[PDB]
């Protein structure tokens, strides 16, 4: 509504003129070409605008128009299987419009205004509605997409539209006082969507990877962080976590990646990935692709766009998993934005509110009771990539203070053919104590003690390596030899997991518990034996080893039988030692 | 033509002109003084009361009574053509080789548009630079950005010119069989001296490499804004050739540190407050707008490969310039002062170097299928050789086991036959031959990276060709 | 190694502090030139 002209083009995306009605942090349309920019300072009659693209070619006198609303997303049906940029612009339709380049000032709507969806009402006239209540239903790539009342809307229904088949813009419900509810609504990306109450971290987020699920778990609604060294196979871990976890929807956020981010996101996800049950994995994920030479405003808003979309799908009642491709590349854009406003740096150039923004992102995670009475959750797995692997930079320090788990990928492991290359020494978690009851009631009454026992074996075997380096393995005692051997057995038949094997790609909790119990039993027997007088060499060539180490590749049904008979065999081979 | 008098201020590089509402921001102007000599300038700020103009030259004859300013162009453009191949330009697109100006097929904005992420495809095929430590161990793939991290006194101009006049594509190794894809080199030099300029011209003329090249040469005492415009003009020509005429292009940018310095000076001339270490706050996004216009698009047959050369300011890999360059590109090739003083050319250190896309451009169908494992094996052997070479000074060779003396002799022959290649133009097959003849020194079974098939197939050769031939 | 790491982090602190001081000063003088050019307009 508010409209003015240009008074001064001071250079890189800096404008001004008389717009007395305009409001702070509104989205504006600059020039005749329609460039988009945000208002950052009001003064007297004038207003300062920060344009997104370059302003070369503009002149004073051209019009400036204010849309009246801050940065926002469109939350409605039509987002799945889609690829957006940092501010929710559909890259595919942009390409179909203007070719291999992105011309400046292009306009497209995030939700396809022409596609028709099969509406199915769930209210009738006279019904009272509040913010967040369900309103209808639309089928979408194999699940019912609910239609939700915007969180700030309250009234009584006057009329509802019959079943039929409508577009996204069609007002399907007209409230009494006159406001019409479409199939979608909009939301400011910098405001957390409201909920009833936040629940506790008492239920596990299952990744399907033995080490991450057993030694360092995350709860439903927890957050983790992984570093991004080269050659450590981060992408494979991320794809496995995307396709095997118990999350209903996946949101992938690539913020400020290298030019070759397609090589492992945009050519991999659409084809090279299938779900557990069906066709393409892409029918339940939303990609947010954002390369390095995009405008900084988009690269800085990508995180908030992604987390708002995830909060939408949570408020709808699912359980979402969101992954940030590199939060260090996002902190870089934040620093640049800050330097343009001429603020004082805090440390290493980063603005003094880096930690506040990072927390404002990570603290939207959690398991909740939605406004509509359902239950949903958002789990965040964000990656950090320091300059030369130094964990002392401000981004890493700010992150590690608010996440709940650290999964330390390491290239030295993938150099010696260990996959997934998670270092079990530097990693940690903080969710185990809170998660113990669920473990006792859903896995086994002794699961925690076996987990601690395996951790202790690994700890001892690590605290022994220096003396093994000094003299070699053969020069050690019988007990030290035994612990070295059992440590090798752990970290080569339990920790290690092959993402491409069609059976070892996934593992349950009961399967992992069975393997841990097998190993602990074998080690107890062997300790008794070498204490008794058998040499470790008879032990190393026992035939039960090639079955305890082959227990990974057995199916989830054939595993209970395999497990019980393998336990009986372990019992048997000991009698021959007795 | 509309003339703007009314200058009100002249200081350093700036001058203010009144009643100039009709000058677009970023326009290019010209400044004619009392003696009629015409200079150039760019509009960096425009408002209702006056416009600011940055003169990219000296201002030693100007006064407030006779000077006038006139428009020449609303935005900076470049007239491109397919008949630029073989020409030299000065860095704002004017010929300097004594030939007539070209006639453009079109005029393009030099600040091109960003590529759409869903339009690219994965880089797939390699380029033969003729240098063995780059081909075998750090292969360059079509569509990659591989920078060369040089030093203060190391010979990076020679390596640049050698790669320029030796590079080629090898369609016969792939299934293509026949040579029908054209190759072109675009060569952008920033802030070079007269000595280096003479060297480059002589090198490109003495062997016919000029017939397939475009040169944008920018001297050290030229206006700095021209140094800012040079790489953008180069990449404009490259993108045009590649994605309108199916060329395979190789762009070389000789000293990105000179570019960064010019960028810093210009930013300070417009009264901006700098960022970390004194460089502009937006240097990351600027370097990104340069490097990130390179790659291979989907549904087209051309490609743009990019090799930015830069000299680490104080041999410090943590300086902002090599730091950001490492954030953006896909690896680096590291020259070494030690190998240089030891008389080795080209002095490439294989231990800190790395090509990040290498695995997607080697193997059967692309190169010979033993490429990857031979690379890894050479790396491991050289590492062991270097460690032993250090220890043998305090132990003495007589107290070394046998495999250690093997590794010692291997490392020696490696840096005397593989790295130190002189001005030879090695194919990929000659390089793999020399690699296998060197690996043959170690005892079979020590090569624990390679598979047994290749060891049976290629082991046993001895050093014959490098001394049996030049 | 610990002693050298201590020296290095100390030097790095001093350098960053000096940089922060001088950017403060630069901001001040820019504000000043703008103020006293506008007051003469």
């Amino acid at each position: 509504m508010i409209q003015g002209v240009i008074q001064k083009i001071a250079g890189p995306a800096v404008i001004a003129k008389g717009m007395l009605g305009a409001r702070m942090y509104d989205i504006c349309k600059v020039g005749e070409e329609g460039l988009v920019g945000e208002i950052i300072r009001l003064d007297g009659d004038t207003a300062f605008v920060q344009v997104y693209e370059d302003t070369s070619g503009l002149k004073v006198g051209e019009p400036v128009v204010s849309t009246g609303l801050p940065l926002a997303v469109e939350l409605g049906p039509g987002m799945l299987n889609g690829i957006y940029d940092g501010i929710q612009r559909p890259l595919e339709r942009i390409r179909e419009k203007t070719g291999i380049y992105i011309t400046r000032g292009v306009v497209v709507h995030a939700l396809d205004r022409e596609k028709k969806w099969a509406w199915t009402p769930m209210v009738k006239p006279g019904d009272e509605v509040r913010g967040g209540m369900v309103l209808g239903t639309v089928p979408e790539f194999g699940f019912t997409h609910k239609i939700l009342v915007p969180p700030d809307v309250r009234g009584r229904v006057k009329e509802v539209k019959p079943a039929g088949e409508y577009t996204v813009e069609e007002p399907v419900v007209v409230l009494e006082d006159g406001t019409e509810l479409k199939m979608y609504h909009t939301w400011p990306v910098r405001r957390a969507r409201p909920v009833q109450r936040k629940l506790d971290p008492n239920t596990p987020f299952l990744t399907g990877m033995r080490i991450l699920d057993v030694l360092f778990p995350v709860a439903m609604g927890g957050t983790a962080a992984i570093p991004g060294p080269f050659g450590a196979g981060k992408s494979v871990t991320q794809q496995s976590l995307a396709k095997w976890s118990n999350a209903d929807v996946v949101v992938y956020v690539g913020c400020g990646e290298r030019g070759n981010e397609m090589t492992d996101v945009l050519v991999e996800f659409p084809e090279l990935t299938d779900p557990k049950t069906g066709g393409p994995l892409m029918h339940r994920t939303v990609l947010i692709a954002n390369t390095s030479n995009m405008p900084v405003a988009a690269r800085e808003a990508s995180i908030y766009v992604g987390v708002t979309i995830a909060e939408y799908f949570r408020d709808q009642g699912f359980s979402v998993a969101l992954m940030a491709d590199s939060t260090s590349r996002w902190a870089e854009a934040l620093r640049e934005i800050s330097s343009r406003l001429e603020e004082m740096p805090a440390e290493e150039g980063y603005p003094p509110y880096l930690a506040a923004r990072l927390a404002a992102f990570y603290e939207r995670a959690g398991k909740v009771i939605t406004l509509g009475g359902e239950e949903g959750a958002v789990t965040i797995v964000g990656a950090v990539s320091p300059p030369g692997g130094d964990m002392s930079e401000p981004v890493t320090q700010s992150t590690l203070r608010i996440v709940g788990a650290f999964w330390r990928l390491d290239a030295s492991l993938a150099f010696r053919r260990h996959f997934p290359a998670i270092n079990w020494n530097g990693s940690y978690s903080l969710f185990t104590s809170a998660l113990d009851p669920w473990y006792r009631e859903n896995v086994a009454e002794d699961y925690p003690e076996l987990r601690d026992a395996i951790s202790e074996l690994l700890q001892r075997e690590a605290g022994l390596q220096e003396i093994v380096q000094l003299v070699g393995p053969d020069a050690l005692q019988d007990a030290e030899r035994l612990v070295i051997e059992v440590g090798r057995i752990i970290r080569e038949d339990f920790l290690q997991q092959n993402a491409y094997h069609e059976v070892d790609a996934y593992c349950s909790m009961k399967k992992a518990y069975g393997i841990m119990k097998m190993i602990l039993a074998f080690y107890k027997e062997a300790e008794a034996a070498i204490k008794r007088g058998v040499s470790i060499d008879e032990i190393l060539q026992l035939p039960v080893l090639e079955r305890i180490g082959r227990a990974r590749y057995v199916s989830e049904e054939e595993f209970p039988a395999y497990f019980e008979e393998a336990m009986k065999e372990i019992q048997g081979a000991f009698k021959a030692l007795a | 033509k509309k003339e703007y008098t009314g200058i009100t201020y002249i200081s350093g590089p700036l001058l203010f002109v009144e009643n100039a509402k009709d000058l677009a921001y970023g326009a290019i102007v010209d400044i004619k003084d009392g003696t009629g000599r015409v200079r150039g300038g760019q509009v960096i700020e425009v408002s209702e009361e006056y416009a600011v103009i940055q003169v990219f030259e000296e201002t030693t004859g100007l006064d407030l009574a006779t000077t006038s300013v006139s428009l020449v162009e609303d935005v900076a453009r470049l007239g491109v053509s397919k008949e630029m191949l073989g020409r030299r330009f000065n860095g704002i697109g004017k010929p300097i080789d004594g030939l007539p100006p070209i006639t453009p097929e079109k005029r393009l904005p030099i600040t091109g548009l960003p590529l759409n992420p869903v339009a690219r495809r994965k880089p797939e095929q390699f380029i033969q630079t003729g240098i063995s430590t780059i081909d075998v161990m750090n292969t360059l793939v079509r569509g990659q950005k591989l920078p060369i991290f040089s030093g203060s006194g190391l010979p990076a101009n020679e390596i640049a010119a050698q790669i320029a006049r030796q590079a080629t594509v090898r369609p016969d190794l792939s299934g293509e069989g026949e040579k029908e894809e054209p190759f072109a080199v675009v060569f952008a030099a920033m802030g070079i001296t007269q000595r280096e300029l003479s060297y480059f011209i002589q090198e490109f003329e003495r062997t016919g490499a000029l017939s397939r090249s475009v040169l944008f040469l920018n001297k050290a005492d030229d206006p700095t804004i021209e140094r800012i415009l040079t790489p953008r003009m180069a990449l404009t020509v490259a993108e045009y050739l590649a994605f309108e005429h199916d060329y395979h292009v190789l762009v070389i940018l000789t000293d990105m540190t000179n570019y960064c310095e010019a960028l810093r000076e210009i930013g300070a001339a417009r009264e901006e407050i700098p960022g970390r270490r004194g460089y502009p706050g937006y240097m990351y996004t600027d370097l990104a707008t340069i490097y990130e216009r390179a790659g291979v698009v989907e549904g087209k047959k051309g490609s743009v490969t990019q090799i930015p050369i830069l000299s680490m300011p104080d041999d410090d890999r943590t300086h902002p310039i090599p730091d950001l360059t490492g954030y953006i590109t896909e690896g680096q090739i590291q020259l070494s002062r030690e190998l240089h003083r030891k008389g080795i050319y080209p002095p490439i250190d294989p231990l800190p170097s790395l090509s990040r896309l290498m695995n997607n451009g080697v193997g059967k169908g692309k190169t010979r299928e033993d490429h990857k494992q031979v690379s890894d094996q050479l790396y491991s052997a050289y590492a062991n050789g270097v460690d032993i070479r250090k220890l043998v000074a305090i132990i003495g060779e007589d107290a070394l086991t046998e495999n250690d003396r093997r590794y010692l002799q291997f490392a020696d022959a490696f840096e005397r036959f593989f790295i130190n290649q002189g001005q030879q133009n090695r194919s990929i097959e000659e390089s793999l031959q020399i690699a296998w003849a060197l690996l043959s020194m170690l005892p079979q079974g020590e090569l624990k990276r390679i598979s047994k098939d290749h060891i049976g197939k290629y082991y046993g050769q001895k050093l014959e060709e490098i001394w049996g031939a030049p | 190694i610990p002693g050298i790491r201590a020296q290095i982090r100390f030097i790095q602190q001093v350098l960053e502090q000096r940089e922060r001081e001088d950017t403060f000063r630069l901001k001040r003088i820019k504000g000043k030139i703008e103020a006293r050019e506008a007051e003469e307009e």
